């Protein structure tokens, strides 16, 4: 879908859970 | 344990 | 899941449990991929070593939910299966190698906010994310220990692990079509799926475009949370081929 993998609660609403930072913080790639 | 589901979808 | 903790409240809208009719019972975890698929491990379904080969109706599909046990009224939404398609060269002899199967459901079911699909990955994005080191996140009703279940779903976020490292790590011959993730016995934290958990997703969120990813299944392991043990996933990108070739002949 277009709109695949953005969540109504999180992505959407631009609302962060509790732990995703810790999977941005181990992508070392492109940054 | 499980809590019964509506009838309709064990139809 | 072993060393997980409770989700928040449609913080996996993707998660799907799968639901045995008769008994009552969870058969495993699953994920929404479009209105009409759903994607799981191929031993959830068929698994001949344990007398385990479903058909269609014998389960349901709940989308939607959060707590394990209760029927999560005017927030769950629950599926019939149309038909099962299991990976023609899925090995159960051996190694579950393409531990890897379709499901498409009798009607598409209604997005909201506890109901979503996630995205499957290109291989760029493959390529970029799957890195040892790199954390994905796991979700399950499965068991908190090996050896009991929860009240709601578990997440628990774990990272990829080096090749080498998986392939010592185990007896079983490994393949491409298998990767494994876990913390390391010095590393000071853990955490595993379990027993249930099987054919929920490991996600990954891109810092590219900020879309999660579906990179791994719920595959294998021995035992749940194991010291210098990994839990393998099937690796979705490498059977994208075969997922396209069922939703285009079949969707
Ligand atoms: N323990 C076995 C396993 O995971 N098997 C048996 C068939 C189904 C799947 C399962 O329960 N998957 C769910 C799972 C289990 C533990 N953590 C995470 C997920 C494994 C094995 C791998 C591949 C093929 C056969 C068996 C195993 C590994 C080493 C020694 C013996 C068995
Ligand atoms: C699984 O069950 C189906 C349904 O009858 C059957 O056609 C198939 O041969 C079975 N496969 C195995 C490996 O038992
Ligand atoms: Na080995
Ligand atoms: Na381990």
């Amino acid at each position: 879908e277009a709109d695949c993998g953005l969540r109504p609660l999180f992505e959407k609403k631009s609302l962060e859970d509790k732990t995703e930072r810790e999977l941005l913080e181990s992508y070392i790639d492109g940054r | 344990d499980f809590e019964e589901i509506p009838e309709e979808y064990l139809q | 899941i072993v060393e997980g903790s409770d989700a928040e409240i449609g913080m996996s809208p993707w998660q799907v449990m799968l639901f045995r009719k008769s008994p009552q019972e969870l058969l495993c975890g699953a994920s929404l991929i479009s209105d009409r698929w759903v994607l799981t491990a191929a031993h959830c379904l068929l698994y001949p070593p344990w007398d385990k080969n479903f058909t269609e109706n014998d389960l349901l599909v709940r989308i939607g939910k959060h707590s394990r046990t209760r029927y999560e009224r005017n927030i769950e939404k629950i599926s019939m299966l149309e038909k099962i398609y299991i990976h023609p060269r899925y090995n159960w002899r051996e190694n579950l190698d393409r531990d890897i199967a379709l499901m498409k459901l009798k009607k598409p079911v209604a997005f909201s906010d506890y109901i979503h699909p996630v995205c499957l990955p290109d291989r760029e994005t493959a390529a970029s994310l799957l890195q040892a080191g790199y954390k994905g996140r796991v979700t399950g009703w499965g068991n908190l220990k090996e050896t009991g279940q929860p009240s709601v779903l578990q997440v628990v976020n774990l990272p990829i692990v080096e090749r080498p490292v998986c392939k010592d790590s185990t007896r079983i011959r490994i393949t491409d079509n298998m990767f494994c993730a876990g913390y390391k016995p010095d590393e000071g934290k853990r955490g595993d799926a379990c027993e249930g958990d099987s054919g929920g997703p490991f996600v990954m969120k891109s810092p590219f475009n900020n879309r999660w990813y579906q990179m791994g299944i719920v595959s294998w392991g021995e035992g749940c949370d194991r010291d210098g043990k990994y839990g393998f996933y099937t690796h979705v990108f490498r059977l994208k081929k075969w997922i396209q070739k069922v939703i285009d002949q079949f969707g």
